[PDB]
DNA sequence: TTTCGGGGGGGCC
DNA sequence: GGCCCCCCCGGC
DNA sequence: AGGGGGGGGGG
DNA sequence: CCCCCCCCCCTTT
């Protein structure tokens, strides 16, 4: 009882880059190089549960072989990674000495590197330049922007994109066939479908489901998960009528425990991103939407406030 | 043959899917693009010229062959096409031409001069090939020689391995380089001269040096090859040394005025190398002096006028408060990006060398993805070669796309692409999103309010609503961004809800642009609230140090001393000088002493007021006698004091 | 410019 | 080693 | 947007 | 030496 087993995102986390799915080129490229050698800098960017952590440690890994434990430097953001630490531990690594096959030489790895201060970055520059014959650099980030533009000069930009339902079914299909999950088409639609792209959430519910209910169909993901919350508010902001609208947002926000202010935010991002509506529309939406945040805010987040939240946008839609 | 301007009478001429051609088709025919193509848009138009090798211009000019027009465009493209009589053609004709050109060639002087050039590009990068082969066949010999009686070629980034070895493998900014050149060659002359002897470049006056320039354009490298190629032994400091007061005077400083060891026991048996003994300082990264560097910029800017040695140094943007110090103690030297036509035959040579297919026509599409950043070209090429080994037009939007250098847009540049009516116009809001302006807005969210309010009475709109006027949508514009003002009084306040600046940005720029978006009609302006904010708080600092001087003996506050005593003060103080001459000084005095007031009280009393009662001419006009003698008796006796130890 | 709170990085001791 | 001080962000 | 500056072409 | 395209860069606490 006192005994924990692995979870799947980390018993099936891929060690070689060809478990890697999705984004194809990027991981030939890694995979050529790793072939051949001579590794760049490089920045890997991308959204959450893509594989950008995994595909480094992988490259890592099969590059340096049995000199991973002398060759590799990780850092991320549990660790101080202040303008001290870039210019004595990582230029001390920089210049130590180690023997390495013909084509291969020291990794840094800083994972999380967006949260790393201009200050440090900055001091990276001259270091990544002196040492490039022995070190490479090979940062992970999920804002690029945050990089500063010296350093993304540097680097070779590797963008990653979301993962497609077409590889999240095949990961999902070959975790199902090595643990022997019994499951329903119907239920590995709506766990991609829940999963928005998000490999670490595919399996976490995956991993729910049969822990709970066993076999995978639709009504347990569905009991077990939630649908996302802003579907339901791009629904309740896009109904003809207000009647629908306040029944939408009644039944499926209000009764299910959802807070007045994650509401309002959700219908801010939503209306943010409806392509299908005018610019101006959106605007004037987006001016009420703001009006109903900011009286929430103050404190008076009501049924009542929201209500006229979207009756302001009815009148504004006709 | 078949001349150029044959084929293009055949083809109609406009009045005020496609087909393939051939190899360089378009080659030395210069096509501008305007208006909205139906089929084609911009970037896929400009694409597909640039695929036969045309030359697109920004600009109409006299030389321009053709000028493909369409639809929306603007009155000063007409005015322009038709001054210069050039002709213009429509969608069918352009496909027309891209087709009615077999020979790629036969056409006059401009075709053939064009040819020549590139045949000229060709043999430079070859001939760069071979001196490149050359030399790593001698590195071989000498490698094989040495061990008969270390790290691999192959092993290196390419930026390391074809970096420039002299000062004409750098490719732009060649006055840039040959004034540093220029610069340090004469550094001995111009200390024999106490560096006064200014001459005609103005460079011997300058003893410091101050590089600037986005990245990647080669501004460390210009300045170690010129340091070694005038026999300079290079002492160098980088953002990873803390460069601080406390240790910046303790370590480099002795360097500024000492000869360098190494440069005696290594040129000792050398002759006419006096460099080789002297040293020369580069402090690279200077912007990047954090907080980890305390007062190193005070320290460098001294350093820059009291050094025995020449000093360099490199930054990246030399436009920040921060490097004022550095105002007019450097010769500042500016490297512009590279041009595409600059390093084409660099990229011939390491492709040619790399043993991978770089098509001309898609080189300068890439100058473009990475912004003028040769490190970054390169890179990107050693990455794409590492898989692809042909970089060809069916594959550069691909790599154009994905490689997009993302610069945060600047206070000037924000407003500009904000009050473009193109993008709020449903095309553009299709292309250009909310979420894109709203991202824009974020990139500076301190200025692009004030930007944005500065900037939004001087634009003629192209977004009007029917039936509506300009003064109806500033009208709009205004209590929009009145209501903007509100919610950022809320975010800065004692919550700090900032969870509202993603509505803030639809409050202060974003809506009220859309509602006056257009062509801006005159020069864009920076916002002058800081300048009039820093006068108020001046003003009203003032305000309350006479408040508090004259309390004792006024019954109000500092608006109604400001609002209704000061005008009496001045009939009191400021008039009597110019009806009785110097005998108004007594009176006026007295006046001072019933109220605890000094001279700096009565100048500052005399600064507050506007409009039909501003008293600088009349002050000015005042005898510089009476002011004299108002002084002197003030001066000459003693006076009583308000508040003590202020 | 700018109303707290959190983090970093340096300066006394 | 520890206070004490100054400077700088804050949406997604 | 308007004005100054750098470099290739014609002259 | 003088002039004309073609674009870049800077206004900005
Ligand atoms: N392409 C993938 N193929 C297979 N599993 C994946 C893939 N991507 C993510 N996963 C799974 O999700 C788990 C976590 O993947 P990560 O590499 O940590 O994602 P991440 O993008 O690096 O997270 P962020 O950006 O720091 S929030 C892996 O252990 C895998 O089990
Ligand atoms: N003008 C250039 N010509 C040829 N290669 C260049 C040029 N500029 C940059 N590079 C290439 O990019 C590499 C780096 O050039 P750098 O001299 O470091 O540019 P930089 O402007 O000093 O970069 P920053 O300011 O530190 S971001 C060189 O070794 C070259 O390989
Ligand atoms: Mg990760
Ligand atoms: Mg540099």
């Amino acid at each position: 009882t006192l005994s924990l087993q692995l979870p799947w995102v980390e018993k099936y986390r891929p060690q070689v880059l060809s478990d890697i799915v999705g984004n194809k080129e990027t991981i030939d490229r890694l995979q050529q190089i790793a072939k051949d050698g001579n590794m760049p800098h490089m920045i890997i960017s991308g959204m959450p549960g893509i594989g950008k952590t995994t595909s480094v440690h992988c490259l890592a890994h099969e590059l340096l072989g049995r000199s991973y434990a002398d060759g590799v430097l990780e850092l991320n953001a549990s660790d101080d990674r202040g303008i001290d630490v870039v210019r004595n531990q990582i230029k001390h690594f920089a210049q130590k000495k180690l023997h390495l096959p013909p084509g291969k030489h020291k990794i840094v790895i800083l994972d999380e590197a967006d949260s790393m201060t201009a200050g440090a970055q900055q001091a990276l520059r001259r270091t990544m330049e002196l040492y490039s014959n022995s070190t490479r650099f090979a940062f992970a980030c999920n804002q690029s922007n945050k990089i500063i533009e010296p350093l993304q000069s540097r680097c070779a930009i590797l963008r990653y994109s979301k993962l497609s339902d077409e590889d999240v079914l095949k990961r999902l299909l070959q975790i199902i066939k090595l643990e022997d999950v019994k499951y329903t088409n119907d239920g590995l639609e709506a766990i991609i479908f829940t999963a928005e792209g998000d490999m670490r959430q595919a399996i976490n519910n995956l991993q729910s489901t049969v822990a709970g209910h066993g076999l995978v169909n639709a009504d347990n993901v569905f009991k077990i998960v939630d649908s996302p919350h802003p579907l339901i508010v791009k629904k309740m902001l896009l109904a003809s009528n207000l009647e629908d609208s306040i029944q939408i947002l009644r039944t499926d926000l209000w009764k299910k425990g959802y807070s007045s202010i994650d509401i309002v935010t959700t219908s801010f991002r939503v209306t943010k991103n409806l392509a299908q509506v005018k610019e101006s529309v959106r605007l004037e939406m987006i001016k009420e939407i703001g009006l109903t945040h900011m009286r929430i805010l103050e404190g008076v987040g009501t049924y009542l406030q929201l209500a006229s939240m979207l009756a302001k946008i009815h009148k504004l839609n006709n | 043959n078949i001349t150029a301007q044959d084929v293009l009478d055949k083809i109609p001429s406009l009045d005020l899917s496609f087909p393939e051609g051939k190899p360089n088709c378009l080659l030395g025919l210069t096509i501008v693009f305007t208006g909205v193509l139906p089929t084609l848009e911009r970037g896929a138009s400009e694409a597909l010229a640039k695929r036969y090798g045309a030359r697109v211009t920004k600009s109409i000019s006299s030389k321009t062959s053709v000028v493909v027009l369409g639809d929306e465009a603007g009155p000063k493209k007409l005015e322009k096409i038709k001054q210069l009589k050039i002709k213009a053609i429509d969608e069918e004709g352009f496909k027309q031409l891209i087709a009615g050109m077999p020979a790629e060639g036969g056409d006059g002087e401009a075709a053939e001069k064009a040819r020549r050039k590139l045949e000229e590009q060709h043999n430079i990068a070859t001939k760069e090939a071979e001196l490149l082969v050359k030399k790593e066949e001698e590195r071989s010999k000498k490698l094989a020689a040495t061990r008969v009686s270390v790290v691999r070629e192959e092993d290196k980034l390419w930026t390391v391995k074809y970096a420039p070895t002299n000062l004409q493998q750098v490719c732009g900014n060649k006055g840039s380089v040959m004034k540093l050149k220029n610069w340090l060659a004469n550094w001995e002359n111009s200390k024999k001269n106490s560096f006064k002897h200014a001459g005609k470049d103005g460079s011997g006056v300058f003893r410091a040096a101050m590089l600037y320039g986005p990245p990647g354009i080669g501004k460390t490298t210009a300045a170690h090859l010129v340091a070694q190629e005038l026999g300079y032994d290079i002492l160098e400091q980088n953002a990873s040394d803390v460069r601080s007061k406390t240790l910046l005077n303790a370590g480099v400083k002795n360097a500024l005025d000492n000869m360098s060891v190494v440069g005696y026991f290594k040129h000792n048996e050398e002759a006419q190398n006096l460099n080789g003994k002297h040293f020369v300082i580069i402090m690279d990264e200077v912007d990047g002096m954090s907080g980890g560097d305390r007062g190193g910029v005070g320290q460098l800017a001294q350093f820059c006028r009291k050094t025995s040695t020449p000093l360099i140094l490199i930054c990246n943007e030399r436009n920040l408060p921060k490097m004022r110090p550095f105002d007019r103690v450097c010769l500042d030297i500016q490297f512009r990006r590279p041009d595409a036509n600059s390093i084409k035959s660099r990229l011939m040579t390491i492709a040619i060398r790399e043993k991978f297919k770089l098509d001309p026509n898609v080189i300068d599409r890439l100058i473009q993805t990475t912004r003028g950043d040769i490190r970054q070209v390169i890179n990107l090429l050693s990455t794409i070669s590492t898989t692809t080994k042909t970089i060809n037009h069916e594959n550069i939007n691909e790599i154009s796309k994905a490689w997009e250098k993302n610069i945060a847009l600047k206070p000037f540049d924000i407003a500009h692409k904000m009050l473009d009516g193109q993008i709020y116009s449903d095309i553009g809001s299709r292309n250009f999103t909310l979420n894109d302006k709203i991202a824009l807005y974020f990139d500076d969210f301190d200025f692009t309010p004030l930007m944005i309010q500065e900037n939004y009475l001087s634009t003629r709109p192209s977004v009007l609503k029917p039936g509506q006027s300009h003064l109806e949508a500033v009208a709009e514009a205004a209590n929009c961004i009145s209501l903007g003002d509100i919610v950022e009084k809320k975010i800065r306040s004692s919550e700090q809800l900032w969870s509202l600046l993603p509505l803030h940005a639809v409050l202060s720029s974003v809506y009220p642009a859309s509602k006056v978006a257009g062509h801006m009609a005159g020069r864009i302006n920076f916002t002058a609230w800081l300048g009039q904010n820093s006068k108020s708080a001046k003003y009203y600092r003032l305000l309350q140090e006479i408040h508090y001087h004259t309390r004792l003996g006024t019954s109000t506050d500092k608006i109604g001393l400001r609002l209704d005593y000061l005008p009496t003060f001045r009939k009191r103080l400021l008039d009597p000088f110019l009806k009785q001459g110097a005998d108004a000084i007594s009176s006026v005095i007295e006046v001072m002493d019933d109220y605890y007031l000094t001279k700096e009280d009565w100048d500052s009393i005399m600064e507050f007021f506007v409009g039909p009662d501003v008293t600088t001419a009349i002050i000015k006009k005042i005898p510089a006698t009476v002011k004299s003698g108002f002084t002197r008796k003030y001066n000459s006796m003693t006076h009583p004091v308000a508040i003590y130890r202020t």
